[PDB]
RNA sequence: GGGCCUGACUGCGAGGCCUGCAAGCCGAGCAGGGGCGAAAGCCGGGCCUAGUGAACCGGUGGUCCCGUGUGGAAGGGCCAU
RNA sequence: UGGUGUUGGCUCUUGGUCGCGCCUGCGUAGGAUAGGUGGGAGCCUGUGAACCCCCGCCUCCGGGUGGGGGGGAGGCGCCGGUGAAAUACCACCCUGGCGCGGCUGGGGGCCUAACCCUCGGAUGGGGGGACAGCGCUUGGCGGGCAGUUUGACUGGGGCGGU
RNA sequence: CGUAGGGUUAGGCGGGACCUAAGGUGAAGCCGAAAGGCGUAGCCGAAGGGCAGCCGGUUAAUAUUCCGGCCCUUCCCGCAG
RNA sequence: GUAGGGAAACCGAGUCCGAACAGGGCGCAGCGGCCGCAAAGUCCGCGGCCGUGGACCCGAAACCGGGCGAGCUAGCCCUGGCCAGGGUGAAGCUGGGGUGAGACCCAGUGGAGGCCCGAACCGGUGGGGGAUGCAAACCCCUCGGAUGAGCUGGGGCUAGGAGUGAAAAGCUAACCGAGCCCGGAGAUAGCUGGUUCUCCCCGAAAUGACUUUAGGGUCAGCCUCAGGCG
RNA sequence: UGGUUCGUGGAGCCAUGGGGGAAUCUGGGCGGACCACCGCCUAAGGCUAAGUACUCCGGGUGACCGAUAGCGCACCAGUAC
RNA sequence: AGCCGGUAGCGGGCGUGGAUCCCUGGAUGUCCGAAUGGGGGAACCCGGCCGGCGGGAACGCCGGUCACCGCGCGCGCGGGGGGAACCUGGGGAACUGAAACAUCUCAGUACCCAGAGGAGAGGAAAGAGAAAUCGACUCCCUGAGUAGCGGCGAGCGA
């Protein structure tokens, strides 16, 4: 419930729009807003756990951009990381950005 | 999803095939177990350049034992040794066959590739094959003759 | 009471009644195509006065007026309900 | 609360669909049980015939079809009976069914590795487990809360009446 | 009360250079549009724990603080065991 | 502004409805002897009144946003403190009795309890006083509790649709059925009030229709001023 | 869902929380559903003066005030209280 | 050519060898404050390390230095806080108006928060939209209360 750390994606306000009646298409007289309220659409935050110079390291990412998190290990596959804290691992995926 | 597997795997593939799995299945049990790699397009390529590169030195094989296999089968490597008229007193081995085409015909060979099971104990004209690459084995002929 | 019928018209409408507005009301006459009558003529529902509901929004039939570069289409307008 | 994402493995079982083996198709008439349109004036037998009997299957009650054995070489069409179409043989497809497969829909069972809990030990062990949690979406319950509405006349107002 | 001058003296009394309580804060860590919310340790936090001074005299005004008498604590250095 | 008519296509001093060349709706138009001159229309000034804005001025009860408060009060948490004196005399214990052993009875010891009387302390029952008070809750007399669900110091935590409440919608800084401050803000008020020199001419209405309208409005009626008619 | 004049409307365009998920110019987005035709333009990297806004500050100028006015304060005022 | 602020006086001094005074630069600048050695009830308290002072080891004083985070190959550069309005971004009411009220309006206003600078934003077409056309963006005038949007109401408005 909070940033997608690889794209940035975040809780976004929205409306919630509540309708009645028969759509002027269908033939009706047409909708009537009986009710707007605001809400708020979150992003599909997930954990993902990858292994990367020994060492773990978690991510918080949107579903949408998991794949982007291993590609982050590939690109990572080239780099001086060993010997490397988890949180100075995590900074080098995402320079890799 | 697409991926480029690195062992063979019962009904799903042979190592270095790409087949085609559930996400999950490639991220939490394949990719973690080093069973598989993501098939994408930079280590597919390391993936073609090594059906590329290991085809170079197998086929430099087939040709440079084609080369060999011209030396011999166009010579003959006469043998003297001291027969009693037939039976040899003593033997003559691969090893000596090997040792004889060194400082004759020029051409040192690996004797443990030879085909002959036991030492040659009597004279005669022998056809030993060589064998130094399978579907490329060179028929030799050895003459093994007295005084 | 009976015969033939569909004027329980279409396109209009001089002139008025009533009246704060908006409505309600009566209407001769002209044209189109008719009904009845030999004809003069009558006929735009019902002896009369109650039996009703402005807009908006939408339905249906027709019209073929608009159609977001152009042709169409979507969707509207107009007449009728 | 359905769908779906995070969410994966194996199996069994029913469902759907194509691929393939296929097998199934019953009037009057007409050999007999004629799926349909073409191709069709021939195919078939040491890829052993007319037929004797044991085996499943299909039986509209004739059979049909699959094996196996004997024997081991002739049998059906073209013709005509014949019907709307009529026959050996070769394709395309139609009915329905079955089996091996695709690919998926449910269901049952099991797995572990996502995810959750836990364990002086933690690139691990243990438990739960693709559920739960959480993201998007569907419908529902919902004074727990929120914004409001709750007409006028009237011998005061209400009540009644209008 | 107005103006001015003077008056409050501590190693031992109370607090600090000690300790922890609720609670507060908070390396690690977790969470939240931002602001911020939490958070084991640790830190802060007292009228609780701990810790060595009694009696008399003196001033216009301080006194376990100055003085007198008799006591005591810690720190540093040194000597001896 | 110089062109209008039609929903529009479009046509145009016409156009629209229509079959119409019918009828109707809406449109179309200076004085003198070329010039003055008066004029479409338009620009600017000025004045009346309308629309928008707080719009003549002062006034709510309220609604919302962001902060500020538990030094009062409510509850809890931590850590300390306090409760004269007297009375009642549970259990237990011991001894005696009793019995097969017991239950149990009696005396002595004992010292329990949201036990009793009563100060401190905590209260606030009835009456009187006070009522521009000594006091925005006090005073006198009386009265309740006073080892407990007791009282109290210090250190802390919980707050505004929120807290806390042995529950009274009580209390949350002397007015709480939703605190206080600042802001939105000049909220809104068809209601009440108020509206400031002089003289001159005219001079009403309190009806009708309709109105979630009835003490408010729109139109008409009635008043007034300018132009015109006569 | 939001933005736009657009409140679901025939609802395009620009943005995007969820799901699915391409291509490299013979690629792609747009001209208000959609299709064709004809045109326009090159998304998913970044930067870029000037013209614009404001007035704590300084100066200049008022058919601006003149101590109940003008800033809350002409004065030892964000003070006393 | 006077001067030692308002500020006179007392008691003392200074200036044509140029004072007071005005401008620019520099020096000094206790303690608190982002406050940053640590703590804290701001302006107080308590430390480590190196150097100095005292008879100085205990004690105290003086100078230097010691927070955290980001970035770069232990050392560097950077960040923090503030500013009247103005600006952008992230959030975001209600009274009110609709002569009731819910869509709608008030308004993306008030306000909170983050950030920015002397401005901020935007900006070099995957534009506009019909001109066979224009040519980044910003800003003013106009287009225009037009086009449209709208319980097609109140209103909103390119
Ligand atoms: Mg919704
Ligand atoms: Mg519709
Ligand atoms: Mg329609
Ligand atoms: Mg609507
Ligand atoms: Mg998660
Ligand atoms: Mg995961
Ligand atoms: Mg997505
Ligand atoms: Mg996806
Ligand atoms: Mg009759
Ligand atoms: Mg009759
Ligand atoms: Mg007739
Ligand atoms: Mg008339
Ligand atoms: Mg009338
Ligand atoms: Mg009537
Ligand atoms: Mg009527
Ligand atoms: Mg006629
Ligand atoms: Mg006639
Ligand atoms: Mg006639
Ligand atoms: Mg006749
Ligand atoms: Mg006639
Ligand atoms: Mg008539
Ligand atoms: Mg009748
Ligand atoms: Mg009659
Ligand atoms: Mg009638
Ligand atoms: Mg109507
Ligand atoms: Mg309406
Ligand atoms: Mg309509
Ligand atoms: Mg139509
Ligand atoms: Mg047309
Ligand atoms: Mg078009
Ligand atoms: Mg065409
Ligand atoms: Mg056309
Ligand atoms: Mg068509
Ligand atoms: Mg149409
Ligand atoms: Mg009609
Ligand atoms: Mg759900
Ligand atoms: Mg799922
Ligand atoms: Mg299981
Ligand atoms: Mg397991
Ligand atoms: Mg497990
Ligand atoms: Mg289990
Ligand atoms: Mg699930
Ligand atoms: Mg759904
Ligand atoms: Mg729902
Ligand atoms: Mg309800
Ligand atoms: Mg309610
Ligand atoms: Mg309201
Ligand atoms: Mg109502
Ligand atoms: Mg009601
Ligand atoms: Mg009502
Ligand atoms: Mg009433
Ligand atoms: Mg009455
Ligand atoms: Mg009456
Ligand atoms: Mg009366
Ligand atoms: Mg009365
Ligand atoms: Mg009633
Ligand atoms: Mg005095
Ligand atoms: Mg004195
Ligand atoms: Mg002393
Ligand atoms: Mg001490
Ligand atoms: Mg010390
Ligand atoms: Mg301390
Ligand atoms: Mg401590
Ligand atoms: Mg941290
Ligand atoms: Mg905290
Ligand atoms: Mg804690
Ligand atoms: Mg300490
Ligand atoms: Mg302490
Ligand atoms: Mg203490
Ligand atoms: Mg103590
Ligand atoms: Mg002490
Ligand atoms: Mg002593
Ligand atoms: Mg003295
Ligand atoms: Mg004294
Ligand atoms: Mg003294
Ligand atoms: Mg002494
Ligand atoms: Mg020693
Ligand atoms: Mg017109
Ligand atoms: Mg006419
Ligand atoms: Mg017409
Ligand atoms: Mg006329
Ligand atoms: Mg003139
Ligand atoms: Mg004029
Ligand atoms: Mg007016
Ligand atoms: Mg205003
Ligand atoms: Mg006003
Ligand atoms: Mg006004
Ligand atoms: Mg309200
Ligand atoms: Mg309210
Ligand atoms: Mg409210
Ligand atoms: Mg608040
Ligand atoms: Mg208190
Ligand atoms: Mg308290
Ligand atoms: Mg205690
Ligand atoms: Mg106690
Ligand atoms: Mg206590
Ligand atoms: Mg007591
Ligand atoms: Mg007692
Ligand atoms: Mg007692
Ligand atoms: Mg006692
Ligand atoms: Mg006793
Ligand atoms: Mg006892
Ligand atoms: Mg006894
Ligand atoms: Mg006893
Ligand atoms: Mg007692
Ligand atoms: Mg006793
Ligand atoms: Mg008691
Ligand atoms: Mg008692
Ligand atoms: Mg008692
Ligand atoms: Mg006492
Ligand atoms: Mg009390
Ligand atoms: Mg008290
Ligand atoms: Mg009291
Ligand atoms: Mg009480
Ligand atoms: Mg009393
Ligand atoms: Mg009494
Ligand atoms: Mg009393
Ligand atoms: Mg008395
Ligand atoms: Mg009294
Ligand atoms: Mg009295
Ligand atoms: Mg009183
Ligand atoms: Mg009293
Ligand atoms: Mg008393
Ligand atoms: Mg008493
Ligand atoms: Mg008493
Ligand atoms: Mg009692
Ligand atoms: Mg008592
Ligand atoms: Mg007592
Ligand atoms: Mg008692
Ligand atoms: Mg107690
Ligand atoms: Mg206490
Ligand atoms: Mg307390
Ligand atoms: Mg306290
Ligand atoms: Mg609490
Ligand atoms: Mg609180
Ligand atoms: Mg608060
Ligand atoms: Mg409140
Ligand atoms: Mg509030
Ligand atoms: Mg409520
Ligand atoms: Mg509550
Ligand atoms: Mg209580
Ligand atoms: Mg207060
Ligand atoms: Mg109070
Ligand atoms: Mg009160
Ligand atoms: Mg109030
Ligand atoms: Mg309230
Ligand atoms: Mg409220
Ligand atoms: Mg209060
Ligand atoms: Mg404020
Ligand atoms: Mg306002
Ligand atoms: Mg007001
Ligand atoms: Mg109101
Ligand atoms: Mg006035
Ligand atoms: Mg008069
Ligand atoms: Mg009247
Ligand atoms: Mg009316
Ligand atoms: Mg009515
Ligand atoms: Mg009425
Ligand atoms: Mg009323
Ligand atoms: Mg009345
Ligand atoms: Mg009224
Ligand atoms: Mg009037
Ligand atoms: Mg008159
Ligand atoms: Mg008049
Ligand atoms: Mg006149
Ligand atoms: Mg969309
Ligand atoms: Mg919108
Ligand atoms: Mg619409
Ligand atoms: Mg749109
Ligand atoms: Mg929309
Ligand atoms: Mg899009
Ligand atoms: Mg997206
Ligand atoms: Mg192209
Ligand atoms: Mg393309
Ligand atoms: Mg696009
Ligand atoms: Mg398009
Ligand atoms: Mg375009
Ligand atoms: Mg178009
Ligand atoms: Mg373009
Ligand atoms: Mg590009
Ligand atoms: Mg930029
Ligand atoms: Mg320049
Ligand atoms: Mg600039
Ligand atoms: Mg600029
Ligand atoms: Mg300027
Ligand atoms: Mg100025
Ligand atoms: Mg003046
Ligand atoms: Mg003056
Ligand atoms: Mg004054
Ligand atoms: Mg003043
Ligand atoms: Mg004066
Ligand atoms: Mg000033
Ligand atoms: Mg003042
Ligand atoms: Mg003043
Ligand atoms: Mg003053
Ligand atoms: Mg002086
Ligand atoms: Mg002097
Ligand atoms: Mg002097
Ligand atoms: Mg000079
Ligand atoms: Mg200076
Ligand atoms: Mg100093
Ligand atoms: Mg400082
Ligand atoms: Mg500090
Ligand atoms: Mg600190
Ligand atoms: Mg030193
Ligand atoms: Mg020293
Ligand atoms: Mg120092
Ligand atoms: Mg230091
Ligand atoms: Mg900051
Ligand atoms: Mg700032
Ligand atoms: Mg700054
Ligand atoms: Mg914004
Ligand atoms: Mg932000
Ligand atoms: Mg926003
Ligand atoms: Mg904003
Ligand atoms: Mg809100
Ligand atoms: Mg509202
Ligand atoms: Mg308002
Ligand atoms: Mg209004
Ligand atoms: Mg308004
Ligand atoms: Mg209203
Ligand atoms: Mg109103
Ligand atoms: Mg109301
Ligand atoms: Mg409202
Ligand atoms: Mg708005
Ligand atoms: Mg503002
Ligand atoms: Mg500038
Ligand atoms: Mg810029
Ligand atoms: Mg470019
Ligand atoms: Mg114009
Ligand atoms: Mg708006
Ligand atoms: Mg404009």
């Amino acid at each position: 419930s909070k940033v997608c750390e690889i794209s940035g994606k975040r809780p976004i306000v929205a409306n919630s729009i509540q309708r009645r009646g028969k759509a002027k298409r269908e033939g009706g007289v047409g909708k009537k807003t009986t009710g707007i309220s605001k809400r708020r659409q979150y992003p599909n935050l997930q954990k993902v756990r990858v292994r990367v110079a020994g060492q773990e390291i978690t991510f918080r990412v949107a579903a949408s951009h998991i794949p982007k998190v291993y590609e982050l290990v590939e690109r990572a596959k080239g780099l001086k990381l060993e010997g490397l804290s988890p949180k100075e691992i995590k900074k080098e995926l995402l320079k890799l950005l | 999803m697409k991926v480029i597997l690195l062992e063979p795997l019962e009904n799903l593939g042979d190592v270095g095939q790409v087949v085609d799995v559930k996400p999950g299945y490639a991220r939490n049990y394949l990719l973690p177990r080093g069973l598989a790699v993501l098939a994408t397009e930079s280590n597919l390529k390391a993936l073609e350049a090594r059906i590329r590169a290991q085809a170079k030195r197998l086929a430099e094989r087939k040709a440079e034992a084609e080369r060999l296999k011209e030396i011999l089968e166009n010579l003959t490597l006469t043998i003297p040794v001291r027969a009693g008229e037939t039976k040899i007193y003593g033997s003559v081995t691969a090893k000596d066959i090997a040792e004889a085409l060194s400082r004759q015909h020029g051409v040192t060979i690996d004797p443990k590739r030879l085909a002959l099971e036991k030492p040659i104990k009597e004279l005669g004209e022998y056809v030993l094959t060589y064998k130094p690459h399978p579907e490329v084995p060179i028929q030799l002929k050895v003459s093994v003759v007295a005084q």
